[PDB]
């Protein structure tokens, strides 16, 4: 905190979009702003500095201005490639340290939903022998990437052993999951069915399988 | 103490001044402030670090034994050996005091010659409109405000808009 | 390491070293003077 | 309205090393180090003696091979890896002082 | 052009020490403050402090100070942090910047590739590898359980078998062990005929399975 | 970059200045018009080559062959002879290197310091009747024509000629 | 050379000076007056004193023979001795000519800097009463008096009690 | 020429030189260093 971001903006490709960022006097009030892009699981990009300046590497859609104790990111020309966390920061002086904004994540609009293909493992006989039983629930090939997973155990809601990854981006722009479900050899024998049902903007894609 | 500027006719350093070498200190109407300058310690700090990095360098030379710690050699040899490396701990040694005063002394007078190139700038932006009285300061003859000396700073005061108010007086 | 001598290792990236005079390997070169200090400051006036 | 003092420049010049900075450009410099050799050895206006198959302390002892080499003059001496001092089997005892002896001799 | 290159990922036990180091290549960053910014999972870049070797400055964020030892060795080119009495609240990734100047206000224009930091009370452990069993195509696949830390790789049919092969995630248990699966989409005719093993090598663990999956 | 002139406060130099190191390039009612200072040219050019008569000196100093390329000497002695030898590389090679950095940083600053001493020559003569800029120029704040322009060149520009006139114009 | 005063604009120096290197040739109303500075000459002085005992310097530093005058060594290493001790006189004696080359262009320069700074300085005292006429000069535009010089000299004189006198007095 | 190594002269005025070690003779002083140019201009700005 101590710089607040709006947590999401979106756009069409083409579209001008802006990211706010507010502070206090201790900071953007008295001090020059930088702003920062970053793809996941790679290092941030100085985006601007001194408030509006560009390096001369960054495209010239990004641009930068601050009034009063705020300032705003605009990019001119959404491209699809700009999809990204956004970071506005300053030095502080009553912190005597660099603050951050909390950041903001872009999303770029106008790409075609994508329901999600779903495969269902059931416990391996290798396993069984080891005590211990996993029903394997692969999500793949979704969009937009945000998915919710509900077991069945017969038709009765398990409440217990379930564990879903967070949604992660695939090489194809859409999205990938997997949940597990931990149960004893005896639970796995213990009914007749289990199912693995995943919902995604409302409808619902589901699987079986049965010991 | 080559160019008169540290130790010179500026007085002394600021033990104040945290965030540089060199810096600006002002008092006008409003009150007094302090803010060191980016593009000059930036200029010295880099020509100590480019000394430094021809120093710390590593000689990529080997040396062998030519000589036994556990059984001599013969004695004759052996007092050769020994006076050629006795004569090249005299060269490195004087190498290396002199390599230091001289780097020393130029160190310093890189820095006389940084504080005197940001005063005789400042002065040259000012033009007519202020005086040296030679303690490292410019009496301004107009008044100013805290958004013109921050235009002194980033070098982009303009003379021409102040100078006839500044020339009465 | 790259410097050696009946005594151990000189590891460092200083020119010289006041050590060992029969180090061998890649050494700082061997000195008479314990100390030799090299100025990255300015002259230093207070009041 | 104006005079305007400055120093000129050239478009590509060549970079140079400081106590201070490395590779910083300059209008024109000069090389110091020799790399070029001339593959050949240059006497002239030297007295020339070039030893081929005598080996230089051959012209001392004598062996067939040093026959026009028994008493001659030099400036300079050129030995060959060729060069033999020797007939019959055998050494010189310290041969090395004695070749330092006689290529200044 | 300068590059700044981090040490490598860090697996730590609750209250014990981690020291990363950033490495200037290319060139020297002596005269330029360097920061340690770090980024916990799902969460925005927080300064930690900075040191800016020539000038002779170093900084700390307030609250970090005390628990935090930030230095330089100007003669290896080389930047580093070091963190003390480490919780899972410091897992992590951990990264060097380079600002435009010789200290801290300037925007940050070289970037390390960052160090990961997990601080678990699990001790490493290689995965227990089973075989996912299966028209046009079917779907086969491993199930790599129960390992720590990250990462594992997967191969199939030693290297020989890469079309259609996805390696989801894994998923974080509340043991503090991680899982992954490994399905490979394949021609159904294809079955009683071509064999189809994964690889599962684990480095931390020194693990190497391989595992035959039968229809 | 030690007194401030070349690559300072002067932006740049002139490719197109052929004839000197140094010169004058004003602009008045005539026309523009550009010629090199000799004086100070040949003042610069006189210390470079001051400085490689010196280095480009020869040692008289002879040395002969204590080692054999043909038939290796005794290995002892070889190996302090090698190791001599190696150590003379050493000392030259750092000799070679220092020297070289050092009349570099000082022909640089030799260059920088001529420049600002043809300035503030040429500022001295104007006494009151210009101002610095700050680009390595001189506002004349009074007409002058193309005599008077070599007139401050070959150093004869007369002052309290055109003093009133300039003043009131300030 | 490197600052322009000495053997520069300065046209040349004061044989009639015993006491100093730098320092002060009037004329006023009164009369001619000289008198040289303390406060640089002593400066100066003080960094040639700093050299000298720098170089004045003794090695504390004990060789023995390794050589026999009387009845010569074998020949061999009778040769090497002579090659290395040959060789230390080439490092040596490019030493000597180096170190003593430098010395006197730093002494030069450290010579026209104290000048260049007694000017600049009593420039910096004198603000806006007299000019540069640039032979190592300062035309005083008021009336001045063999009291005001001294005020100049160890540096006590006051600018704004003859500002408007002597600025009226340029035009 | 008056410096001389086994593959012939070395002919050359400058201080140093590069090409053999072993020379002898009158002779640039042998060092390490392919090349160290020295500085016969001014600092080069361009536009």
């Amino acid at each position: 905190s101590a710089l607040t971001q709006p947590p999401a903006v979106s756009g069409t490709p083409g579209q001008r979009v802006t990211i706010s960022c507010s502070g206090s006097d201790s900071n953007i009030g008295r001090r020059s702003v930088n702003w920062y892009q970053q793809f996941p699981g790679t290092a941030p990009k100085l985006l601007i500095y001194s408030n509006d300046q560009r390096p001369s590497v960054v495209p010239d859609r990004f641009s930068g201005s601050k009034s009063g104790t705020s300032a705003s990111l605009a990019i001119s020309g959404l491209q699809s490639e700009d999809e990204a966390e956004y970071y506005c920061a300053a030095w502080d002086d009553s912190l005597k340290g660099a603050v951050f904004g909390g950041g903001t994540q872009l999303t770029v609009l106008g790409q075609p939903k994508a329901a999600p293909s779903v495969t269902l493992f059931p416990p391996s006989s290798e396993e069984l022998q080891a005590n211990k039983a996993t029903l394997v629930c692969l999500i793949s090939d979704f969009y937009p990437g945000a998915v919710t997973v509900a077991w069945k155990a017969d038709s009765s809601p398990v409440k217990a052993g379930v564990e879903t990854t967070t949604p992660s981006k695939q090489s194809n722009n859409k999205y990938a999951a997997s949940s597990y479900l931990s149960l004893t050899p005896e639970q796995w024998k213990s009914h007749r069915s289990y199912s693995c049902q995943v919902t995604h903007e409302g409808s619902t894609v589901e699987k079986t399988v049965a010991p | 103490g080559l160019f008169g500027a540290i130790a010179g006719f500026i007085e002394n350093g600021w033990e104040g001044l945290i965030d540089g070498w060199y810096g600006f200190r002002h008092q006008n109407a409003q009150g007094e402030g302090t803010a060191a300058d980016y593009k000059s310690t930036q200029s010295a700090i880099d020509q100590i670090t480019g000394k430094l990095n021809r120093l710390i360098e590593k000689t990529n030379q080997q040396f062998e034994l030519i000589d036994n710690e556990f059984t001599e050699v013969e004695r004759q040899i052996g007092n050769v050996i020994n006076w050629t490396r006795d004569s090249m701990t005299e060269v490195w040694s004087y190498n290396a005091e002199l390599l230091v005063a001289m780097e020393n002394q130029h160190t310093i007078d890189l820095a006389d010659s940084e504080m005197n190139k940001l005063y005789e700038r400042v002065k040259r932006q000012l033009r007519e409109n202020a005086e040296e009285d030679g303690t490292g300061c410019f009496e301004i003859f107009h008044k100013c405000d805290d958004d013109c000396m921050a235009s002194i700073r980033n070098n982009t005061y303009d003379h021409s808009k102040y100078r006839e108010e500044a020339i009465q007086n | 390491g790259d410097c050696y001598h009946s005594g151990g290792t000189i590891i460092s990236n200083l020119p010289f070293q006041n050590i060992n005079s029969r180090a061998v390997g890649k050494c700082p070169r061997y000195v008479k003077q314990e100390s030799l200090l090299l100025a990255t400051g300015m002259k230093n006036v207070p009041e | 309205d104006k005079i305007c003092l400055g120093h000129h420049a050239v478009s590509n010049g060549t970079k140079v090393n400081t106590l201070t900075e490395r590779g910083v450009e300059v209008v024109n410099a000069t090389e110091t180090v020799e790399r070029t050799n001339v593959p050949r050895i240059c006497s002239k206006g030297k007295r020339t003696v070039d030893l081929g198959q005598c080996g230089l302390l051959g012209t001392i002892t004598g062996p067939p091979q040093c026959d026009q080499f028994l008493e001659f003059s030099a400036d300079l001496i050129i030995e060959r890896r060729e060069g033999s001092d020797v007939c019959y089997p055998g050494k010189f005892v310290n041969e090395e002082a004695l070749r330092q002896i006689l290529r200044e001799s | 052009q300068v590059q700044l290159v981090q040490s490598g990922a860090e697996v730590k036990k609750p209250g014990s020490s981690v020291k990363v180091s950033c490495k200037s290549s290319g060139g020297t960053s002596n005269n330029y403050a360097i920061s340690w910014v770090r980024q916990a999972p799902g969460q925005g870049l927080d300064w930690m402090g900075g040191i800016s070797p020539i000038f002779g400055s170093t900084a700390y964020a307030q609250k970090f100070q005390g628990r935090v030892t930030i230095s330089a060795d100007i003669f290896s080119n080389t930047a580093y942090m070091e963190l003390n009495s480490l919780t899972s609240e410091d897992t992590a990734v951990y990264f060097c910047a380079r600002h435009g100047n010789y200290y801290y206000y300037s925007g940050m224009d070289v970037w390390g590739q960052g160090t990961t930091v997990t601080v678990s009370s699990a001790s490493t452990k290689g995965p227990s590898v089973f075989p996912l069993a299966p028209g046009g195509t079917a779907a086969l696949g491993c199930l790599v359980k129960d390992y720590f830390p990250e990462p594992v790789t997967v191969s199939w049919n030693s290297g020989a078998l890469t079309s259609g092969v996805h390696t989801f995630p894994a998923v974080l248990q509340s043991s503090g062990l991680y899982s992954l699966s490994s399905v490979v989409t394949v021609p159904s005719s294809s079955l009683g005929t071509q064999t189809y093993i994964c690889n599962v090598n684990h480095k931390p663990s020194n693990t190497k399975v391989d595992k035959r999956v039968e229809p």
